[PDB]
RNA sequence: GGUUGCGGCCAUAUCUACCAGAAAGCACCGUUUCCCGUCCGAUCAACUGUAGUUAAGCUGGUAAGAGCCUGACCGAGUAGUGUAGUGGGUGACCAUACGCGAAACUCAGGUGCUGCAAUCU
RNA sequence: GAGAACAGAAAUCUCCAGUAGAACAAAAGGGUAAAAGCCCCCUUGAUUUUGAUUUUCAGUGUGAAUACAAACCAUGAAAGU
RNA sequence: AGCUCGUAUCAGUUUUAUGAGGUAAAGCGAAUGAUUAGAGGUUCCGGGGUCACCUUGACCUAUUCUCAAACUUUAAAUAUGUAAGAAGUCCUUGUUACUUAAUUGAACGUGGACAUUUGAAUGAAGAGCUUUUAGUGGGCCAUUUUUGGUAAGCAG
């Protein structure tokens, strides 16, 4: 069946309705990769941390997702090439979006009823997103801002609404500010996780602690 | 055809407009339903009250 | 093992005393929950239980707070009414019935008032109400956890309280000598074991069998040179004391309060402050970081 | 070290796992019944596999345990074909051990007739005086780390009696 | 056919206590309920026997009788124009004592004391409840307590 | 002050590793004639506290311990929300005025208290 | 999880961890750990006279249930149920 | 139509205190259900390659991202129950064929003390009660919450 345009699931109406033992025969989300580019890239390689936040309260359709994904890929790797960046698609489709099939043959008000039993089958997936969430975040050297913020313009062109870019203060995909995580690295109470970093709590058994990170231990020693 | 199924609407006024009414709370209230084996030990004491006090007063 | 922290926040500790088992407490709200209609007449416990080289009996009232005792007794108070050896054994257990029921009656003020029966034959009979007086104390049996069993040292204590004055309400189908052919005790085989029958004959079989196990076991009935045939006196005449003054006479008190307080102080560990913690732990981790 | 934080020998099972019920059952039953001095006990079918020839509540085995003095002189025979010695797998980690012996009717006592063949498996319950701390109705504890028993400790126990060894292999 | 039976809509109102399950703890029924006490109602999910409708759930009212393991409590229920005397029979688990008599009963008697005092010395002892009066006029001095200016902060994303 | 018995609150008590426990107590522990129960005196039942032990249990202490509890001008008066507007915006929603006001988080603290009775270098 | 001849993924047995991730006739929900789960013993209270009360509600009925009383019982050592 | 009384046994109200709830929110380094990405670690329950030989198929541990009407530790606002006395408290002793081991308690009381306020605020327009009977039992809309629907001057 055709697809129907999104001006009928743009806004948050109905509750969230996820796939579960109630809502069982929904077909599967067009979009399936949620980390591109560089994505075992260790923390410091990509400092930057952008995000294409969205400033209102709509439905981002699933496969909008993905073809927002595309285009950003696009763009990005072919300007500073395959693996000089790592976008994270932080928004999920859980939401499954309903139609109510009708017929419209030849003189279909005989066999169908119209609203009768209208409980609507489901048509696809979306994301629920409110204001002030990401939507993207892309993390790359300082130097491919530029690259990136014109990517993530193109990727805002396949949204509802009006997203915004937002250089974000944070380093990378951490929760900590630049210059006081830069006090932190140089501290060495971090240990990259393959992508990610761990933190090296003031609690916790110190005989762990110094099994993770004796680098702390000794620069303070030193 | 299609007749309507339920509404409170309108109700609550209803309610209120005579006003919704306390039900008057007694001394010595009914005693219904309170534990029979306390109730016929009442009789009897009662019984006994009225008597030894009836007596003193000649 | 290697527990996990959400196990280990979702865990619902049962009540204290049940996590170290010593309570049953479903049986417990049973055994204290009231006729609401008596409102504030408690429930009395007779709670006898066994720890080894001891017998543990006493009379509970079940109060919000706790539970407060109205009158205990221990074996080692037996010794004071002639009882020497064998301060836990079955005996023992209906001695320290008889005991710890003239206390209690003594305390309430009834001692011309349901003497018991004298010369106990192992009959079962509960303490009928005096004509035109009050019925007898009744209080309820609380074995605990430990199980229940014909001819148990627990029910020994049961037939106690019941021939002290001390009514309680029980059957005689766990009493020793309960057939099931038939329905009746053998009155003869529970007198016989309320004097010692079942450790006296033991006493004549191990002197007629061999020396060595009379001798290793029952080394302290050695000490006495006592035989069999004596433990029946020694426990009637116990009884006739325990009759006699059951005033529940205490210790001395030797080394007193004071003296025990800081003694077990001295030896007692203490809680270092936080001051120690954090200094102990700076320390652990200059030493965990001194080039190591 | 210590008069009783030494290891023992509580329990050793001895079972048969009898194909089906019937005759050849109760000749299990009785032949271990002579061997253990006691009646052993039926091990109903738990659940129905569909292929074995079995289903639940079907009379499958035929286990008993024995402790004590019966329990060493048992253990004792049964190594007696076992070599004294054994592998360094058949040891529990918790302790116990066990081994499979495929016949004992002839092996140990004389083989009457009207009893057929039968094998059996050992299994020694191998730890320390103290664990009725868990076993007990009051204060019903839990045995310590010190107090627990290990495939080392047994090893060690186990090379200290019957002359033995380990992983023969 | 629409379901409206004894326990409807009760997911949520006879869950035990999170980390609160099992056995209910003995002060329950070791505490004594005399006729006239009022008293709230808070269902207990593990005693079957005696349990409310969810309705009384959370209501209060006064105790016309006590029975061999229960009591009977009087609620007011608004049903149409007009309250009714709805009569309940509650296993004593699902009852506990309502607060408001304790700190009631214990202002009648600290009431009946300062009656008493003033019944001997200084009188007007302002018997009733005062509610919280508007605050009386006070010096505010500024030792070490110098006012430092607060100003509205710039807009930062944080994003 | 420790221990036992009965408990109240029901983790500040739980859990994981390590250690200590003077005296008493407790426990393990010793043995099966009877009571009692099993296949097994292992549990339970009987007897001795007689052979010994703190090994374990129990108690307690340690852990930049997980957890649990408390508190914070910590997040945050944020989210949310009652009421009001001929307020904004096309709308989704939002700003305000008068109110109420969290949770996650960050940190600091703490790790049983207690009742009755008995008993102990 | 670790083990034990045949016997392997699953046959039986042993130990350990196991806040309940199982079971309770049947849907779903709730509830339950020395039990409301599994096994064993005994029974019929799945009995009578009714009356009162809660839910549906008109505070009618039917249905369901709760709490008693007067009996007689079952069980338990008993409280109790 | 009244009747019984004459400022109250009151209130679409509030405060204090006291509950109760499981929505909004928040939460998944918390349970169940989802989920994206990796990092570190396995028995001869298969290495697929030299019979214990780096050798890939899992599972766990610390993480990270986004969620939930029929998920939840936690948890508002609003709405809601109750109480704020003379129908109460306190003292003493009287009945009981109930209860108690009891001359114990429970209930109902006898006698005695309870003005500055007889015990929070505000108002009370009179308060309470009975009988009787009409019409009505087709609804509609607005802010806010919200179900189905693409949406509706749609339906609920």
């Amino acid at each position: 069946m055709a697809r129907r345009p999104a001006r009928c699931y743009r806004y948050q109406k109905n509750k969230p309705y996820p796939k579960s033992r109630y809502n069982r025969a929904v077909p599967d989300s067009k979009i399936r990769i949620y980390d591109l580019g560089k994505k075992k890239a260790t923390v410091d390689e990509f400092p930057l941390c952008v995000h294409l936040v969205s400033n209102e309260l709509e439905q981002l359709s699933s496969e909008a997702l993905e073809a927002a994904r595309i285009c950003a890929n696009k763009y990005i790797t072919k300007t500073v090439g395959r693996d000089a960046f790592h976008l994270r698609v932080r928004v999920h489709p859980f939401h499954v979006l309903r139609i109510n099939k009708m017929l419209s043959c030849a003189g279909a008000d005989r066999l169908q009823q119209g609203m009768r039993g209208a409980w609507g089958k489901p048509h696809g997936l979306a994301a629920r997103v409110d204001i002030g969430q990401i939507i993207f975040s892309v993390r790359c050297k300082d130097v491919n801002k530029p690259v990136v913020i014109e990517g993530l313009r193109r990727a805002r062109y396949k949204f509802p609404g009006q997203q915004k870019i937002i250089l974000s203060k944070k380093w990378g995909f951490t929760n900590l500010d630049r210059p006081e995580y830069i006090k932190k690295r140089d501290a060495g109470e971090i240990k990259d996780d393959g992508a990610f970093v761990k933190f090296l709590s003031k609690k916790g058994s110190l005989e762990k602690n110094y099994n993770e990170f004796p680098e702390y231990f000794q620069n303070l020693s030193a | 055809a299609k007749s309507k199924n339920h509404t409170a609407h309108n109700q609550t006024r209803k309610a209120h407009r005579n006003g919704i009414k306390k039900p008057k709370t007694y001394k010595y209230p009914s005693l219904k339903g309170v534990d029979p084996k306390f109730r016929r030990n009442h009789k009897h004491a009662l019984h006994g009250t009225a008597k030894a006090l009836a007596a003193a007063k000649k | 093992d290697a527990k996990s922290s959400a196990y280990s926040s979702r865990f619902q500790t049962p009540f204290r005393r049940r996590r170290e088992g010593k309570t049953d407490y479903y049986q417990r709200k049973r055994l204290v929950t009231q006729h609401k209609a008596k409102y504030n007449t408690p429930k009395y416990r007779l709670v006898v239980r066994f720890t080894n080289k001891d017998i543990i009996c006493q009379i509970i009232s079940s109060t919000i707070t706790g539970d407060v005792v109205l009158a205990a007794a221990y074996s080692h108070e037996l010794p004071r009414y002639g009882i020497t050896h064998g301060l836990t054994n079955w005996a023992a257990a209906y001695a320290t019935g008889l005991l710890i029921a003239r206390r209690t009656l003594q305390k309430l003020g009834l001692d011309e008032t349901y003497k018991g029966v004298e010369e106990v034959e192992g009959e079962y009979e509960l303490t009928e109400a005096v004509e035109d007086g009050p019925r007898p104390f009744k209080v309820f049996l609380d074995i605990g956890l430990q199980r229940t069993t014909t001819g148990a040292r627990v029910f020994g204590a049961l037939k106690g309280a019941s021939d002290g004055g001390l009514y309680v309400p029980h059957s005689e189908n766990r009493f020793p000598g309960w057939d099931f052919e038939t329905e009746e005790i053998d009155p003869e085989l529970l007198r016989s074991y309320i004097f010692g029958g079942h450790v006296s004959q033991y006493m004549e079989e191990l002197a007629d069998d061999d020396e060595e196990r009379f001798s290793e076991l029952f080394k302290g009935y050695l000490a006495d040179d006592i035989d069999a045939d004596s433990l029946e006196d020694i426990y009637t005449s116990a009884h006739e004391a325990i009759r006699a003054d059951p005033a529940f006479k205490p210790t001395e008190k030797k080394f007193t309060k004071e003296q025990y307080a800081a003694e077990s102080k001295k030896y007692r560990q203490t809680k270092l402050s936080k001051e120690e913690r954090a200094a102990r732990v700076a320390a652990k981790i200059a030493a965990l970081a001194g080039q190591q | 070290q210590n008069p009783m934080r030494d290891l023992k020998i509580e329990k050793l099972v001895l079972n048969i796992s009898v194909g089906e019920s019937g005759d050849r059952l109760t000749r299990a039953s009785k032949v271990l019944e002579q061997l253990s001095g006691q009646t052993p006990v039926q091990s109903k079918a738990r659940y129905t596999v569909r292929t074995f020839g079995i289903r639940r509540n079907e009379k499958i085995a035929v286990h008993v345990t024995v402790r004590g003095p019966k329990a060493e002189e048992i253990l004792e025979r049964g190594l007696k074909v076992k070599e004294y010695q054994l592998r360094d797998r058949n040891f529990s980690a918790t302790g116990n051990f066990g081994f499979g012996i495929d016949e004992h009717i002839d092996l140990g006592i004389k083989y009457d007739p009207s009893i057929g063949i039968f094998g059996m498996d050992f299994y020694v319950v191998m730890n320390r005086p103290g664990a009725r701390v868990t076993r007990r109705k009051r204060c019903k504890g839990t045995v310590g780390n010190s107090h627990k028993t290990t495939k080392e400790d047994t090893v060690s126990w186990f090379k200290q009696k019957y002359d033995a060894d380990v992983l023969d292999k | 056919g629409k379901s409206h039976g004894y326990r409807s809509r009760t997911r949520y109102m006879f869950q035990r206590d999170f980390r609160k399950h099992g056995a209910v703890h003995l002060s329950t029924y070791l505490k004594v309920y005399k006729v006239g006490d009022i008293v709230d109602i808070k269902a207990n999910g593990s005693i079957q026997k005696g349990m409310p409708h969810k309705f009384y759930q959370g209501k209060t009212g006064v105790v016309y009788n006590v029975t061999k393991s229960s009591v009977g409590v009087i609620i007011n229920k608004m049903v149409g124009n007009r309250y009714l005397e709805k009569r309940l029979n509650l296993r004593v688990e699902h009852i506990k004592h309502s607060k408001c008599r304790q700190e009631f009963l214990e202002r009648v008697k600290a009431n009946a004391a300062k009656r008493a005092e003033a019944k001997a010395q200084g009188v007007a002892v302002q018997l009733k409840r005062q509610p919280a009066q508007p605050r009386e006029s006070r010096i505010v001095s500024t030792e070490g307590n110098v006012p430092q200016t607060l100003a509205p902060v710039p807009y930062e994303t944080f994003i």
